[PDB]
């Protein structure tokens, strides 16, 4: 989620 | 060996602070250059990540990097445990078991020692590469604060809105609604009270008031309050340390 | 339209934190001469009366008679929404849906415009003809207060006892028993100390400790707290503001 | 009868309020020297002796021994209802069902009269013989305080550890473990800071934490509190009036 | 009730 | 033994006048 959404 | 000491000891607990609620198990990541921490709270919305410098510390040695994971309950027990006006130093050997808290008084008398036993945490540390942001604006803690604990008692959601020299709270629920609306400024008499805004987009994005209400804890920590926001993208809250900082990246709501 | 300016927003919540506990929703009614606001709780025991003034707004107009009821726990929470140095300002349309809150600040700067929705509530406004009553005091609002919140923790009945140049405040318990008696006097260094009394007969009066807890909450708005008593009649309890009053009519125990 | 006033009526309060948790049920016992009080905790480790001498009231008068006792719950309740610059006067009869609490204003005005009903409770009273003790201290009240409160959270014990020139106290749990050391200090600046130490030998003694954590409300009474510990024995913490005490014997854990 | 009271 | 017991443990043997 957050992590993923910052990832990109 | 880890040898940190904060010149006082009060920094340390009002870093923890700032973290304490919104997130209970994390690991805290020193080396050379000062220590790191990282942690996601259990819903996946809110990423808070933290960065002390050496600078922050009036001495500092860590021969080797070292994780030190710890429960923040745990952790914040002991930091009610040294006067405001103690040096606190964190001590740690190689692989430990635990660490230890040292609150030390300025005349050579009243020695407070804590060993906290350390936890097993799964380190997914993220190198988070600097987004860029349609909107960046400062303005002060306390401010921040007031408006999102107001606005919080209207609703589960309040509503961020940028446009040109021109920032817009806004909550709206069963009881009625509000809006707060702030103007950039600066006062020259104190530059910390100023309203700054950069904008390439205007900007609309809307946020949990569960997650507002925690990230304004960094308050404890910092004057001002660093938002970034775009559109496409979880928000930057940013409290600046002596030397660091500690941010929040939260997600925003699809409506 | 309704534009109503407080100099002070504190003054409002401060208004409205008299009242919020013990009744919680309440008509107020807007008309060219000031806002007027009556509740009775739900025990029917006690009302509330309101009267701000208009020598108490710094700007008023009320073109035209205007009726708002509002929940009382919805108003405070928006009232913990300006500080202090803010001004307050109620902007109501005919016939409205709701009531706006607009709270700015000296420096052009910092508007918070709050838009509450109001409810329907029954208005039995009683136009309360001024009793005489058989004595009359005034003491401060801290003391009565003080002797108030004592006597509650020995008994639910405080008995209000009042005889020449003597006022009396009893409660009397399972634990034990307590009584204060104070006295008129007249001090110079600092006259709002003062205790002041008219008596036209005796009177000896009970009430429920549970009302006397919630009508000394009226401190918050005066130094001072009016005590009008009679033997046949409804006690009034008085705080007044700046051009106005808040009233609590509580009913003796029998 | 029995006439004592008190020249403040918060004194009386803070007295009470001293034993008033630790012990719900308690025989004042007055007589021509001044009145003593003792009770003993339900699990019958801690023991609470209060002594008031003439010369801390000033005016008193007691024709005759008389036992009042009180519950402190009602007492306190009643002793939240005097200006700490009223006078206090309690007056009792001959074989009372009650004691009358008086409290009067300087300015002739304002009277408040409580009547408290008595209770009939078993007066073990026990003439405590002074014990020899193998160390003897004295610190802030508001130090040892902070000392207790902090070690309660890592556990149930907390272990006084005496050698010369060095108190040491110490508390070891399940999150981990915690130790105050604080040396001996005469500071002439402010010498209610100061702690003293007189050591004959070494001690070593543990106690329940449950029952530190009610001996240091005796920081209402004094600045200070003497600390007399012996290897043999219960410890002593005694907080001091104006011509009078109120002294806690603690049982220690013995291990 | 209250308000009859008042009103006597 | 209680506390008191603890207390008078050497007063015990002690005759009280």
């Amino acid at each position: 989620g957050i992590a993923a959404m910052l990832q990109r | 060996m880890l040898e940190a000491k904060f010149e006082e000891a009060s920094l340390f607990k009002r870093i923890i602070d700032g973290f304490k609620d919104c997130v209970q198990l994390v690991n805290f990541q020193c080396k050379e250059d000062g220590i790191i921490a990282q942690a996601v709270d259990d819903s996946r919305v809110l990423l808070v990540s933290l960065e002390i410098g050496v600078e922050a510390f009036q001495e500092y040695r860590c021969d080797h990097p070292v994780t030190l994971g710890m429960d923040l309950t745990s952790l914040s027990k002991i930091l009610r445990c040294g006067n405001n006006t103690d040096t606190l130093t964190l001590i740690a050997d190689n692989t430990p078991d635990s660490i230890i808290l040292l609150f030390e008084d300025t005349k050579k008398d009243r020695i407070a020692e804590y060993s906290l036993k350390l936890m097993d945490i799964d380190a997914d540390f993220l190198k988070i590469e600097e987004l860029q942001y349609d909107s960046t604006l400062s303005l002060p803690s306390s401010e921040f604060s007031k408006i999102v604990r107001d606005l919080s008692q209207l609703s589960d959601s309040i509503n961020i809105m940028i446009t040109k020299e021109t920032i817009k709270f806004v909550a709206d629920g069963d009881i009625g609604s509000g809006s707060v609306i702030i103007k950039p400024f600066v006062d020259m008499e104190h530059p910390e009270t100023s309203i700054k805004l950069e904008m390439d987009q205007p900007v609309d994005l809307t946020f949990g008031a569960k997650y507002l209400l925690d990230i304004i804890k960094g308050s404890s920590l910092s004057d001002r309050v660093g938002i970034r926001l775009s559109s496409e993208a979880p928000a930057l809250f940013q409290f600046d340390l002596k030397s660091g900082f500690l941010q929040f990246f939260l997600a925003p709501k699809f409506n």
